[PDB]
């Protein structure tokens, strides 16, 4: 019931790694999940009885020649993988020829931020997972699915937010934002806000200048601000985030800390701070005291003194003035 | 220093239990420390390394210190061997060598014609798609090639030159495997129940086989080889626990 070239085996059809420009069109009803990558499919060679495998769940077809978004697919498809590919359009049709998909990865492609039409996903209302790592996504689309529970967005040049393009997303829980290039001005008043499910902000690699104030502590976890050039923390940039139990800051420019912003992290449990220099004056010796009313169980890292010289490579909770 | 031919495979402690479900963990065989290193499954977003001092350390959940990788992992395969570590980087069939001191990649190696990515894992997935190995013969690759038909296939790989040296074809389907280790150049395949097949790379020759296995917990995420104190690594559905081996 398959074809010459590639090998079928109980609902798991093998065509990866044959050098297919095109799909071929003798397949079993009766597939489950298939596997197309590493060949040079293009667009032109998907065929519209492929259209009617009903059975179909999972698609791998990265590193292929899909110069823009596939049409004619399995309606009925949960899993796609088009990374390593060269897409570019993306249309309402499209993404609508497969409502019922729920996991979408995009690694490796060349979308940029208008590449895809304006309402494309009002229509997949199963769309849960979606990765745009490694795109050319200059800023965040506004009509993404309130179903989406996990934005992967790292490794663009990503240096502006809107408000309204995270409005809506409550059912996301992570978000990741490495490598873009955001600023504080770039960033949205209340767009984090919303988010009222979210459970990890990843923000690693950026241009953050200081901490990002307005942050939803209804279910955050773990906040994510490493490799950044951060100066100054705002008094309440910290403040209501009672569930984190994690944050990291290391690389950055921090020198010294407003006087009781970490009142409101009750259930923190790793605080790690490597790589900054911390000056120890007066306004360093809050820290200190708070440090030694600390219960045993939150670690702590990196926090020692580079400045003073006098007092530099020093641990900040054993010095005396 | 071979062991011997394998008799049998029996539990002998139980570390604790973890918080995830797949993962792995080992020890470097060829360094005489106390070291372990941790590294739980969590699919797209596995890329550290937890080192530990001891093992009342480790079950204090006192580490020594974390290594984050250049790369995303696929699987639970990863091994550390001579103070460098061994993995599969996501999506590609290219083991990456990771040297833990310095805290660099030292280099790259691609594995000739792997099927990846859920391609040929094992029986429960999760990226298993390539398992490394170690033994008393040195560094090996256990996968799956689409031309041997998505069943089993071993090869030698030089640790500090990263070149393939000698390739053998079995007749274990990888899908099947619900892991694999090596000893003394002889495969061992995992079913799960039992090692119903084996390979002697030695003899270019393979051989059915039925040594039970625990079946303590139903998820059997990882098994590895340890040529040191001669014992089983396995992570079995959120439980941290060795196996004895009998010869
Ligand atoms: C968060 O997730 C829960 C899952 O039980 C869901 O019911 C809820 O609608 C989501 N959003 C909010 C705001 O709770
Ligand atoms: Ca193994």
């Amino acid at each position: 019931s398959c074809p010459s070239v590639c090998r079928c085996d109980a609902g798991f059809i093998y065509c990866n790694d044959r050098f297919l420009t095109s799909i071929p069109t003798g397949i079993p009803e009766d597939a489950t999940t298939l596997y197309l990558q590493n060949n040079q499919i293009n667009n032109a060679g998907i065929p519209s009885d492929l259209k009617n495998l009903l059975k179909v769940e999972r698609i791998y077809l990265y590193h292929n020649s899909l110069d823009e978004f596939p049409t004619n697919l399995p309606k009925y498809v949960k899993e796609l993988h088009l990374q390593e590919n060269n897409i570019r359009t993306i249309t309402y049709d499209s993404l609508s020829k497969i409502p019922y998909l729920e996991e979408l990865h995009l690694d490796d492609n060349s979308v940029s931020a208008v590449s895809i039409e304006e309402g494309a996903f009002r229509d997949s209302n199963y769309l849960r997972l979606l990765f745009l790592s490694r795109n050319h996504l200059s800023t965040i689309p506004w009509g993404l699915p309130r179903t989406i529970e996990e934005l992967r967005l790292d490794d663009n040049r990503i240096s502006t937010i809107s408000s309204p393009s995270l409005q809506g997303l409550t059912s996301l829980k992570r978000l990741v934002l490495d490598g873009n290039l955001l600023n504080n001005h770039g960033l949205g008043d209340k767009v984090f806000f919303n988010l009222v499910n979210l459970t990890e902000l990843s923000l690693v690699r950026n241009s953050l200048t200081a901490a990002p104030v307005n942050l939803p502590g209804t279910n955050l976890r773990k906040l994510y601000l490493q490799d950044n050039h951060i100066n100054r923390v705002p008094p309440n940039a910290f403040s209501y985030l009672r569930q984190l139990y994690r944050l990291d800051m290391s690389n950055n420019n921090l020198s010294n800390l407003p006087q009781g912003i970490f009142d409101d992290l009750d259930n923190i449990t790793q605080l790690i701070l490597r790589n900054n220099p911390w000056y120890c004056g007066c306004k360093m010796k809050w820290v200190r005291d708070w440090l030694q009313s600390l219960p045993v169980k939150v670690n702590v890292r990196g926090l020692m003194c580079q400045a003073p010289e006098k007092v530099r490579g020093m641990a900040i909770k054993d010095l005396n003035a | 220093l071979c062991p011997g031919l394998l008799k049998g495979v029996y539990q002998s402690e139980h570390l604790f239990e973890s918080d995830h479900q797949s993962g792995a963990w080992c020890k470097d065989p060829l360094q005489a420390s106390d070291k372990i290193y941790y590294m739980p499954w969590t699919p797209y977003r596995t890329d550290t390394l937890t080192e530990y001092s001891s093992k009342d350390d480790f079950i204090a959940g006192r580490p020594t210190t974390t290594y984050k990788l250049p790369h995303r992992v696929d699987g639970t395969g990863f091994v550390v061997y001579d103070g460098a570590l061994f993995f599969n980087k996501e999506r590609t069939r290219n083991i990456v060598k990771f040297d833990l001191r310095t805290r660099i990649k030292s280099g790259e190696a691609i594995i000739a014609n792997a099927n990846y990515h859920d391609t040929s894992p094992y029986r429960w997935g999760g990226k298993s798609d390539i398992d490394l190995a170690v033994d008393e013969n040195g560094l090996w690759v256990i996968y799956a090639t689409e031309q041997n038909n998505g069943k089993i296939v071993i090869s030698q790989l030089n640790p500090y030159t990263l070149r393939i040296e000698g390739t053998w074809d079995t007749a274990y389907d990888k899908r099947s495997a619900s892991n694999a280790f090596m000893i003394c150049g002889i495969l061992y395949v995992v079913k799960s129940n039992k090692i119903d097949y084996i390979y002697n790379t030695d003899q270019s020759k393979d051989s059915l086989v039925d040594v039970p296995f625990p079946n303590s917990y139903q998820y059997i995420a990882a098994v590895d080889y340890n040529p040191r104190d001669n014992l089983l690594y396995v992570w079995n559905n959120y439980h941290v626990v060795k196996y004895s081996l009998d010869f």
